[PDB]
């Protein structure tokens, strides 16, 4: 039943690992009366363990590349060398919520 | 340890690997790195965009 399973497009290789470095594949669940007769029949191979997990939500991220596509409208709306954004001295910055 | 990495054919393609240098310090290491992760190249550290 867990081999089945495809594999997902996304998969951070370093959330839900235990205290070894096995990785989790999935989850199983189903109603309490289940799950009781499981850890009863297959008891020897249930182990209780502590497991890494994200402490936090994921952030809204924006997209680097829709700077240029701003960019390029800009150049054919703005006034003739009216527009300056796009050139600076120092590092390079984009705006960003990091 | 691989049989072969993909910097060692960048000199059979045409292309120095003392330009990717040049590139990164271009870039300037904080877009560099948010394009980086915006390309997928850090699978432990991405998010959707």
């Amino acid at each position: 039943l867990a081999e089945a399973a495809t594999d997902s497009i996304l998969d951070n290789p370093t959330t839900y690992t235990t205290s070894s470095g096995a990785k989790i594949s999935g989850v199983m669940v189903s109603t309490a009366n289940v799950m009781q007769i499981i850890m009863s029949l297959l008891s020897s191979h249930i182990t209780k363990e502590t497991v890494s997990a994200p402490a936090t939500y994921g952030n809204f991220v924006l997209s680097p590349e829709n700077a240029v596509t701003a960019i390029s409208y800009h150049s054919i709306l703005a006034d003739f060398n009216s527009y300056k954004a796009h050139l600076t001295s120092g590092q390079p910055h984009l705006p960003n919520d990091s | 340890m691989e049989n072969w990495s993909a910097l060692e054919l960048l000199p059979k393609v045409g292309i120095p690997t003392d330009f990717l240098t040049h590139v990164k310090t271009s870039a300037g290491e904080e877009m560099f790195e948010a394009l980086r992760i915006y390309y997928g190249d850090d699978p432990e550290r991405y998010n959707i965009h």
